[PDB]
């Protein structure tokens, strides 16, 4: 019942590439390019991932990128890892001046 | 480095208030917005607000409009986030984030997380 659509789960063996969809509106995925995604694990604070779409921040290794098209955001993470297994979110400023997270996604690595 | 350092754990009656704090180091606490972020335990994240470290002043969410103040002391470069009138449904998890420049809407920082139960 979040604003953004996530998929509940995905899966990867490791060395595997999985991409995570997130879709919102014309009002807030589509409408503005302040999309950022966000690891957390289980019980720890969420990490920034992606911000602005695709830009990655200095630390994040390039596994880890990011599209849009239309109203759907994707988080794509290659080259799985088992430390990749944590749930990601999805974030969207909205046309209310508001931010929205997507209701997340549990990222299992084989 | 930056960092975000929040209160401990709390444990609370239905009715009572709860005071928990956020304290920055690594930049200007002035310099960037402090957002507040909640998690009921196996939930999602929910954005609860912002509060602006230029003059103090905070908006909150809609659905976290009433029983929920933002406030500072920048003096301790510190944020707080007040419960009042607690419910059970307010256990959760409370982080505080930092609205990474130029507009704030990314969160580049996020506090350990305050976890409060309501008995």
């Amino acid at each position: 019942q979040s604003a953004l659509t996530q998929p509940p789960s995905a899966s990867g063996s490791p060395g595997q590439s999985v991409t995570i969809s997130c879709t919102g509106t014309s009002s807030d995925v589509g409408g503005y390019n302040y999309v950022s995604w966000y690891q957390q694990h289980p019980g720890k604070a969420p990490k920034l991932i992606i911000y602005e779409v695709s830009k990655r921040p200095s630390g994040v290794p390039d596994r880890f990128s990011g599209s849009k098209s239309g109203n759907t955001a994707s988080l794509t993470v290659s080259g799985l890892q088992a430390e990749d297994e944590a749930d990601y979110y999805c974030s969207s400023y909205t046309s209310s001046s508001t931010l929205v997270f997507g209701g997340g996604t549990k990222l299992t690595v084989l | 480095q930056v960092q975000l350092v929040q209160s401990g754990s709390e444990l609370k009656k239905p009715g009572a208030s709860v005071r928990i704090s956020c304290k920055a180091s690594g930049y200007s606490f002035t310099s960037l917005s402090m957002n507040w972020v909640r998690q009921a335990p196996g939930q999602g994240l929910e954005w609860m607000g912002w509060i602006s470290t230029k003059s103090g002043d905070p908006t909150y969410a809609q659905a976290f409009t009433g029983r929920f103040v933002f406030s500072l002391d920048t003096s301790v470069n510190t944020a707080y986030l007040q419960i009042n009138s607690l419910e059970a449904g307010d256990t959760a998890v409370y982080y505080c984030a930092r609205g990474q420049p130029p507009v704030g809407w990314t969160f580049d920082y996020w506090g350990q997380g305050t976890l409060v139960t309501v008995s």
